[PDB]
């Protein structure tokens, strides 16, 4: 006829046997059949929505459906330790996770247990892992500056705090780096005082060998950066409902920075991960299988994450919080479910091509399909200045390269010359960030075309030895960039004079 | 758990109604006040077997139990907490087969085989206690299991006789020594 | 009134409650359940009787103790309209979340409405331009109409949308609605901030734009009567103040994907894909309560968040049915570097006609049309044998094809903050002219590179003088 979760015989039993067991069922329960990380429990009656529940096992559990006479509790935790008929005590508080200022140099897993081990985390609160994407109202306009020291990332993609951006790419191109790069560039950032010039960079690492990991944390000892930066590991060892937790929690740690109007930034890689662990938990949860077997709610889950990064309004001290999601694109195909949900979602996105990687630039930065939808302005007015035109001019490079394979015009020809040559200006190795104050002259250089004075070979000469030789020559043009941030007429020129003197030897 | 492993679905309430019963040891009691209101129910035909339809409220499911009870007070006290969850389970239709299954669980429990004896015609009584003698002296009854033994009529078996208890048969029919022979004389 | 109830369940925002009277509020009814944290207003969706309805919650549940008291509000969620909604920003209930207080509500309507009656149908043909070219050329808006746009939302797909924004609300003299299911928050800003500029919205003194935003953190089935709220508004005006409205939906696909997630929670078994298998009738209701009536005819943008650019996803399908003009944009065409990125034969009006907007204008496009399909047509056999060695007759046509494409390139005026070009809004008049000269190739005597992101003919010789330098 139906089946009831009372019809298990020994449920059944205590109610034939007078009637039920003594009101304990309303905040303890006592496990039921388990299996699939998941648990039917009965009791818990005053179980609240989304609590934290502590099992005997020590596994700790979110209910996620409560139904009548029976809750689904989702075990954060491993099978093996749960065990049927086991006394499930009430946390009694909705899932949280000590949030607050001393995260910064820790390792933490999701449930915020310090996995680097220096000590118990030194968090001021406990803060619930969702938390509501600040509205129309609390929110305000970015103008911050983020420079990741990656002269195509921070001179064709503007970034500014408090941001929603993609950074997507191809499986393994040590995707990671890019990121890493940003957060060596903003190391003398954070070596400034105002801590509105100081990130707090989280690296949440999701689906991520638990070795690889201790290989960036040590490298990131020896980069001397991990003091200002948090990491909270959900790695390939840990549970896949941890790891489904994993982000929002990280989310509520950079919150309590943001929620100090202070500046931050935090980096989700890779969200893709996530989605193949959302994925597991919905079949297991016998969820029907969305597109591309990915749940129908990945949409709400990705949105909810990815909107409560902001930059907070005047009144709530413009809590910046820059988001960065990285997504491990399915070959390199950006239609595909998971990243055009992705994108929709985003302000830019920065897609890499495999072609230009290989063709050695690491980073390879494909321009075609880097878009950055953060507009004019959330970077230095000098590199908004010369960084004019020059988003056009490699897109004339590449418009020139599509009809590049019969007979060719001058103008083409021109374009190749500055394309190819300019090609070369941009690429850079892994960890080699460069400065704001020598951004601009290689810029300048380029656009007012005083890069067809060196050819090809020599345009990696030409850029060391430039930028000495301004030095040299005077480095109070550079100071200038330095402190007045911006090329009056004067310093302009003087540029151009340099620039043309530098050319000429 | 108590004697005899019943898979009886919406007959666990039966199993479990036996084992508790067992544990609280009024199972004797349990059966009397079940063959009891199983008699209510029999005596009660209209709206008792004509409204053991779903279609009581849980509020009206509740007062159909309150008139019953209303009609006996003899009632184990387990099986009126029983009562109690088929109607808050809303089993009605599987009430009566509730009290079936604990009746056989129960005559189980005390030890009592069953059996019949289908045949084309309708055997002697001197046949009935012929073979139940016979029965009783094979070693098919060990003592502790009883015997119940309904020659039955069924024109469906041609040929033979059918013995039938503790899922042992003796099934002689016509059908298979015709079979045999179709068979081959066809080929 | 009071009539109890308790949640039984609370199976994700698809709380089940058990109204323990047998007085059961209907299909359709409200109902507030009391919380520390305001209330949650849920919807009555089901009967699944013994007494147990399952609501649909429009609010993000959480902290829900098995078993809380329910009220029954009763009815359709009934939302505050008026003057004095413009300027605001509402939330799904209706509550001004941009908290210039209170609405001073004259009439509170419900969400459910029906759409108009055919006999109630004023059917209308006025056309409707923007400025801009591709659209003016290819597929030109009327005025009260059904306008629809699809593929990769926020790929410039928003600040399309916010394109026309700029052009059509600043020449609508009537009211205008922009509502945004599962908005850019940051972009939301920026457009109310804009808004507030432009006096469109201005604080003080009347503002002859509403606003409704949707945020794509809120649940799902707070998304999915985002619609039906916009919607009741957009009523109001139409029937009420009667004046023409303009309105924009951003993106719908939104609201279909949330009732996909909510269709499989109720129970419903999912349709094809996941789709819930009510998507016909809901997507039916609502793009005819946008209808041309007798009273108002109301111009609406609709914009699908196209999922991967698939078209055969019976959503984005079914919403070319509930259409007259769609403008589907082309990512291929975006990598092409067009802006305005729209696939240029995917796009169509029922306005485009040899007499509704004349035999020259028809006969300029059938060229167009015919002249790309066959570049399109011989890009294959370009690929493996070069445009030299196909025909001669047909080279001119490939080059002049090039040509046309890059005059379809045209910069735009808040596009111009992106693109960093000054935006461009050629007159119709102008546009049937200038294409007719490029077909003829009048100007088929300068570069490519002069057609491309340029606006009127005399722009593009001009730009040749640039070239030449």
């Amino acid at each position: 006829t139906k089946a009831q979760p009372t019809e298990v015989s020994s449920i059944l039993e205590e109610r034939i046997k007078g009637v039920s067991d003594e009101a304990n069922l309303n905040e303890t329960g006592r496990v039921l059949a388990v299996g699939d990380g998941i648990a039917r429990v009965f009791g818990l009656n005053n179980i609240q929505a989304e609590e934290l529940v502590e099992f005997s096992s020590g596994v700790k559990g979110m209910a996620l459906n409560l139904e009548p006479g029976q809750v689904g509790i989702v075990l954060f935790g491993s099978d093996r330790l749960v065990k049927e008929g086991e006394l499930v005590k009430r946390t009694g508080n909705i899932v949280d996770v000590p949030v607050g200022p001393g995260l910064l140099g820790r390792v933490v897993d999701a449930l915020g247990n310090p996995i680097d081990g220096k000590g118990p985390i030194d968090a001021a609160g406990r803060s619930r892992a969702q938390v509501k994407a600040p509205g129309i109202l609390p929110r305000r306009s970015v103008h911050e500056p983020v420079q990741t020291g990656l002269k195509a990332v921070d001179a064709l993609v503007p970034i500014g705090r408090g941001q929603r951006e993609l950074i997507i790419g191809d499986r393994q191109t040590g995707k990671t780096a890019v990121a890493l790069d940003t957060i060596l560039n903003q190391k003398r950032w954070n070596n400034g005082s105002d801590e509105s010039k100081k990130l707090y960079c989280v690296y949440v690492a999701v689906g991520q060998k638990r070795s690889t990991v201790a290989q960036l944390v040590q490298t990131l000892e020896q980069h001397d950066a991990m003091k200002y930066s948090i990491i909270v590991a959900a790695t390939a060892s840990e549970a896949a409902p941890l790891q489904y937790l994993a982000p929002f929690t990280a989310a509520s740690i950079g919150e309590w920075f943001r929620d100090n109007g202070k500046h931050a930034l935090i980096v989700y890689d890779d969200l893709s991960k996530q989605a193949v662990a959302y994925r597991q938990l919905s079949l297991l949860l016998r969820r029907p299988p969305g597109r591309e077997a990915y749940p129908g709610d990945v949409f709400y889950l990705h949105s909810r994450l990815l909107e409560r990064a902001a930059k907070l309004s005047e009144k709530e001290g413009s809590g910046s919080l820059t988001a960065l999601p990285v997504i491990e694109t399915q070959g390199g195909d950006v239609s595909a479910y998971i990243p055009t949900n992705v994108i929709s979602i985003t302000d830019g996105q920065i897609f890499l091509e495999a072609e230009l990687f290989y063709k050695g630039i690491r980073p390879a930065i494909n321009v075609g399909l880097s878009v950055s939808r953060v507009g004019s302005a959330a970077q230095v007015k000098a590199l908004k200045q010369v960084a004019g035109s020059l988003k056009l001019f490699l897109a004339q490079y590449r418009e020139v390269a599509a009809f590049a394979q019969s007979d060719l015009d001058a103008s083409t020809k021109q374009t190749l010359v500055r394309g190819e040559r300019l090609t070369q200006l941009l690429k850079q190795n892994q960890y080699s960030p460069l400065a704001t104050e020598e951004q601009v002259p290689l810029i300048y250089a380029g656009v007012n075309g005083h890069l067809d004075g060196i050819e090809l070979s020599r345009i990696g000469e030409f850029e060391s030895s430039f930028l000495s030789y301004l030095k040299s020559n005077h480095n109070e043009l550079l100071t200038e960039i330095r402190e007045k941030g911006e090329l009056s007429k004067e310093l302009l020129a003087s540029l151009k004079s340099a620039t043309e003197s530098f050319v000429a030897t | 758990p108590p004697p005899v492993r019943l898979f009886g679905v919406e007959g666990t309430y039966a199993t479990a109604l036996y084992q508790a019963a067992a544990k609280n040891s009024s199972i004797d009691a349990a059966f009397q006040s079940l063959q009891k209101v199983e008699s209510t129910v029999k005596k009660n035909p209209k709206l008792g077997h004509l409204l053991l339809n779903p279609a009581l409220s849980l509020k009206d499911r509740n007062s159909v139990i309150d008139a019953i009870v209303e009609t006996h007070k003899n009632l184990d006290g387990y099986v009126v907490n029983l009562l109690k969850v088929l109607s808050e389970n809303n089993r009605l239709g599987c009430f009566e087969k509730i009290a079936s299954d604990f009746g056989v669980l129960n005559d189980a429990h005390n030890g009592l085989l069953k059996g019949t004896v289908t045949s084309a015609e309708p055997l002697d009584p001197k046949s009935f206690k012929r073979i139940e003698k016979a029965l009783s002296a094979s070693k098919l009854v060990g003592q502790g299991k009883s015997l119940k033994l309904e020659n039955v009529v069924k024109p469906e078996i041609k040929g033979g006789l059918i013995v039938e208890l503790g899922d042992k048969t003796v099934d002689l029919s016509i059908s298979t020594k015709i079979q045999k022979l179709n068979k081959v004389l066809e080929d | 009134t009071p009539i109890t109830g308790k949640v039984t369940a609370v199976i994700g925002a698809i709380v089940d409650v058990h109204f323990e009277q047998s007085e059961l509020p209907a299909i359709l009814n409200a109902l507030e359940i009391k919380t520390p944290q305001g209330k949650l207003v849920l919807e009555v969706a089901q009967h699944l009787g013994e007494n147990t309805v399952r609501t649909i919650a429009m609010d993000g549940t959480e902290g829900l103790v098995r078993g809380e008291k329910v009220l029954d509000t009763g009815g359709p969620i009934s939302v505050p309209v008026g003057r004095e909604t413009l300027g605001r920003i509402i939330n799904v209930i209706g509550e001004p979340i941009d908290e210039r207080g209170p609405i001073k509500s004259k009439l509170r309507k419900p969400i459910h409405a029906d759409p108009p009656s055919f006999a109630e149908q004023s059917t209308s043909a006025e056309i409707l331009e923007t400025g801009i070219k591709v659209v003016d050329l290819l597929a030109p808006y009327a005025r009260g109409g059904k306008i629809g746009l699809f593929g990769g939302a926020g790929v410039g797909k928003t600040v399309f949308i916010q394109e026309l924004i700029n052009n059509i609300a600043k020449a609508h003299g009537g009211f205008s609605v922009f509502t945004g299911v599962g908005e850019r928050t940051r972009e939301g800003n920026d457009l109310y901030r804009e808004m507030k500029e432009t006096g469109v919205i201005n604080l003080e003194g009347e503002s002859k734009v509403a606003l409704v935003f949707g945020q794509m953190n809120e649940p799902p089935g707070a998304r999915a009567r985002v619609a039906l709220t916009g919607l009741t508004i957009a009523e109001y005006f139409r029937d009420e103040e009667g004046q023409d409205v303009l309105l924009f939906i951003d993106n719908i696909f939104r609201f279909t994907q949330a009732g996909s997630e909510v269709s499989a929670l109720l129970g419903r078994i999912p349709s094809a894909v996941g789709y819930q298998p009510t998507l016909a009738t809901d997507m039916g209701l609502l793009q005819e309560r946008i209808t041309t009536t007798k009273k108002g005819s109301v111009t609406s943008v609709q914009a699908v968040y196209v999922p991967a650019d698939d078209l055969t996803d019976p959503a984005p399908a079914t919403t070319f049915a509930h259409l007259d003009a769609t403008t589907v944009l082309s990512r291929g065409i975006s990598e092409l570097g067009i802006y305005p990125a729209v696939d240029p034969l995917d796009s169509k009006s029922r306005l485009l006609d040899a007499a509704v907007v004349g035999q020259e204008h028809y006969d300029v496009a059938s060229k167009v049309q015919e002249t790309l399909q066959t570049y399109k047509s011989l890009q294959d056999i370009i690929a493996i044998l070069g445009m030299d060695e196909l025909s001669e007759q047909d080279k001119l046509t490939v080059e002049r094809a090039r040509k046309i494409q890059r005059f379809l390139s045209q910069p735009f005026a808040v596009a111009e903050v992106f693109t960093g070009i000054p935006g461009k809004l050629v007159r119709l008049k102008d546009t049937v002219a200038s294409f007719k000269a490029v077909l003829e190739g009048k100007y088929d005597n300068i570069p490519e590179h002069a057609f491309y992101m340029v606006g009127g003919i005399e722009d593009v010789v001009a730009k040749a003088e640039k070239l030449a330098a």
